[PDB]
Formats: structure tokens, sequence, C-alpha cells
């Protein structure tokens, strides 16, 4: 399954951006769906996931309620919302699934619990 | 942790032989594997020998042909037989055991206290 | 008073997977503020663990072992593979959280390490947190072992024999598996709230 992502770019510090990860394929109600970030000379580590039917989301810490993970399985699209934006938001943001097999899953934060990534989308917050 | 006692070891001449012994003492615990590590003054720990479960022997490249390890038949200690000895085998030589209590599966792994092996003229 | 996760997660050594160890928790608070802060896999199943704090359990455990990289997708509900159907079994209405990261520089050592044991063989699969520490000879043909090994006829177990130059699927991941259990009973294992 390929999922390919869009949004994101160059952002005044305090402003908003969206990003949003397409799935081809028809299994995409099948998927948890995760955002990470990787910022420059760190690993890539979780900002926000969210269950197959969007019943449960789940935040890394530094979100604070400031990012809505949401998702339109008629669409095959999953989306983050990124408010009051930061320059520490400054990175690379990928799209990850991986098949809710039990369909229990809730969570998903590691970066080996995922089998498939969206290509990477710099997000740039300007002092 | 498992109670270990080790013996053998000291200096050698090159070419000479050594035995270390390695017993694990007590009851209670059920054992993964026993064998012996090596860890020379600068460099990491590396294994020599070990027997796990099913008497299964695991030698490491460096001691294999001139390293025996064996089991005790009688109670749980190990030998390490080693012959043909060089001055880089000189290092400090650990029983290492990995076992669990056999009631609630607590992990009892120890490594001994080490005995030093010396090669030299 | 707090829970002790400390002894699990930051234990020094790790249990064979085949012989797992749990840690039952009990009578205590429990701070999970350390799963937010590391982790290679971090998966939950009817939980959200950022609620963890504000929630009550009646029995909570914690399981712990070393397994392979490419195996820690084996430790979920409804999975198949050598560890899920003989080692370390979760049941399907799982609800807990399974916490993983690579050991590689404590648990390889140069040579290999060969200390930690999976079974390979079992007649049938575990039942869900079933534990088989047995050691009779497995009988994989036709003909009966009659307690020897032989053709067809295997110890159960195997060592892993990690090597710190394994590729990272097959070098050694400590795991822990937290269970949540909602059980009719008084739940008294609460987080701060
Ligand atoms: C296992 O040990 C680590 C290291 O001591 C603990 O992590 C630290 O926790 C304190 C207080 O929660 C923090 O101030 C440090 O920043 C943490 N350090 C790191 C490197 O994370 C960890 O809490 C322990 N695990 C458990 C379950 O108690
Ligand atoms: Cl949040
Ligand atoms: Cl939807
Ligand atoms: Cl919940
Ligand atoms: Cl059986
Ligand atoms: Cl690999």
């Amino acid at each position: 399954v390929q999922l390919v992502e869009s949004g994101g770019g160059l952002v005044q510090a305090g402003g908003s951006l969206r990003l949003s990860c397409a799935a081809s394929g028809r299994a995409f109600s099948r998927y948890f769906m995760g955002w990470f970030r990787q910022a420059p000379g760190k690993e890539r580590e979780f900002v926000a996931g969210i269950s197959r039917s969007g019943g449960s989301t789940d935040y890394a810490n530094f979100v604070k309620g400031r990012f809505t993970i949401s998702r339109d399985n008629a669409k095959n699209t999953v989306y983050l919302q990124m408010n009051s934006l930061k320059p520490e938001d400054t990175a690379v943001y990928y799209c990850a699934a991986t098949v809710d097999y039990s369909g229990t899953l809730t969570a998903a934060r590691g970066r080996e619990d995922y089998d498939d990534w969206g290509q990477g989308i710099q997000v740039t917050v300007s002092s | 942790e498992v109670q270990l006692v080790e013996s053998g070891g000291g200096t050698v001449q090159p070419g000479g032989s050594l035995r270390l012994s390695c017993e694990v003492s007590g009851t209670g615990f059920t054992i993964n594997a026993m064998g012996w590590d090596r860890q020379a003054p600068g460099k990491q720990r590396e294994l020599v020998a070990t027997i796990t479960r099913g008497d299964r022997i695991h030698y490491a490249d460096s001691v294999k042909g001139r390293f025996a390890i064996s089991r005790d038949k009688d109670k749980n200690t190990v030998y390490l037989e080693m012959n043909n000895l060089k001055p880089e085998d000189t290092a400090v030589y650990y029983c290492d055991v990995a076992a669990f209590d056999s009631s609630d599966y607590e992990v009892l792994d120890s490594w001994g206290q080490g005995t030093q092996v010396t090669v030299s003229s | 008073n707090l829970c002790p996760f400390g002894e699990v997660f930051n234990a020094t050594r790790f249990a064979s997977v085949y012989a797992w160890n749990r840690k039952r928790i009990s009578n205590c608070v429990a701070d999970y503020s350390f799963l937010y802060n590391s982790f290679s896999t971090f998966k939950c199943y009817g939980v959200s663990p950022t609620k963890l704090n504000d929630l009550c359990f009646t029995n909570v455990y914690a399981d712990s072992f070393v397994i392979r990289g490419d195996e820690v997708r084996q430790i979920a509900p409804g999975q198949t593979g050598k560890i899920a159907d003989y080692n370390y079994k979760l049941p399907d209405d799982f609800t807990g959280c399974v916490i993983a990261w690579n050991s590689n520089n404590l648990d390889s050592k140069v040579g290999g390490n060969y200390n930690y044991l999976y079974r390979l063989f079992r007649k049938s699969n575990l039942k869900p947190f079933e534990r088989d520490i047995s050691t009779e000879i497995y009988q994989a043909g036709s003909t009966p072992c009659n307690g020897v090994e032989g053709f067809n006829c295997y110890f159960p177990l195997q060592s892993y024999g990690f090597q710190p130059t394994n590729g990272v699927g097959y070098q050694p991941y400590r795991v822990v598996v937290l269970s949540f259990e909602l059980l009719h009973a008084p739940a008294t294992v609460c987080g701060p709230k």
C-alpha cells in the first residue's frame, strides 16, 4: 500500500497548518494511522495516532492540545491539523499505517509498530 | 541471583594448559545456561564457551579446538579445559549462568567474580 | 505506595520468553508518566495510554522477556508464529499495552549470547497466558521418539545466540506486556487521578 502526503510547508510562529496522507488500495478502514516527526539531529518520534474508526486518538506529550488527528475513510485519508505552531515544531512529518488485525488497537507509538510510511513533508515554523 | 564458586586460574606458561571450574550451588532454580566469558584489559566481554539446556555446547571461534567445556555428571558445575594457551588468552574469565526461580520465574542470572588467567613465560 | 514498575522495566536481567516472568502489580498507586518519555514498540489494545493516570483496575500484570526484533509483532492479540503459538500468547480480548526496545547493547555479546532460549516446537498452541517449561522430545514425524533425539525427534528449546553484528531484525529486544484487568471485584490499582 502507498501512502502519499500533502500540505505542510512554511508558516509563521503561532500559525496553523494541515497535513494529509492518502492511502492507495481498498483496505484503509483496516488501518490504525500515525503521524511522526523527524527534526534536525533527532530520530523519528511519534506525534499522534488514530484508531481505524476514529473512535480513539492518541497524542505525544508535546502536543498539549494543539493538534487534531482525524480521518475520512471514504477518502482513504488521515489528517493532522496543527494549531499554535512553535519553531520547536519544525521537522519532517511522516504518515504511517499498521493493520489493526485484532480490531482492538487503540494506540501505536513505536517506530517499529508501523509497516508502511508516507514520504515525509517538511514543516518549517519561523520565529 | 544464584551463588557461584569459581576455581582454577592463575599464571601458566605459553603452550601450557589450565582447567577452570564454575559451580552453582543451591536449589529451587532451573538452569538455562552455564558457561564462561572473558574480558581482556581493553576489549569488551566475549563468549568463550557455554552449555545450554539440552546439553547443547556453543564455542566462540577463537577457542574452538583448543578449549573444551563440559558439565559435571553429578552436580551443576561446568569445566573449561584450556589447552595450548598463548599470550593473547590472558584475560579475566567470568562464569556466566542464566537461571530462574522454578516457582516464580524470577530471573537469577549471574556473572562470577572473575578469575585472572595470565599466560606468560 | 508507588507501584514498582521500575523493578520490571529497568531490571538488569530479563527472562527467556519460554519461561516468561510475570510481576503482579497491586495495592499501590500507579504513575504511568514514564510511558510518555525510548521505546521501539508501544501498542495498546482497548485502553488509551494517556488516560491510565485517571483509571482504576482490579489486577495489573507486567510480563517480561527477551525475543528477536522481528518477533515483537507476534506479541499482540490474534497473532500466530512460534512465539505467539509456543511461547507467550495474548487473549483475543487483551486490554493492555505492549512495550519493547532494542537491547543489543546489553543482551548480545561478541561471539554470541546463547543464554536466552525459546520453544521451537509444540504439539498444540498455548492458551492465553499459559507457560510451558517442559523439555520432552518433540515428535515431528510419524515415528515415536521414545524420549531420544533422532531424525524427526527434536529437543524443543533453541537458543537465540545474539551477536552484536546481527541485523536489527535478529537483535534482542526486551518486552514488557502490561495487562489492565477490570474484573467483577474492587478496582484497587489506580493512577494518581
Ligand atoms: C527506568 O530508569 C530510567 C532512568 O533512570 C527512568 O527514567 C527517568 O525518570 C526520571 C523521573 O521519571 C526523569 O527525570 C528522567 O529524565 C528519566 N530518564 C530517562 C533517560 O528517561 C525511568 O523512569 C525508569 N522506569 C520506570 C518504569 O520507573
Ligand atoms: Cl494533546
Ligand atoms: Cl471515517
Ligand atoms: Cl481508556
Ligand atoms: Cl501440547
Ligand atoms: Cl534484520
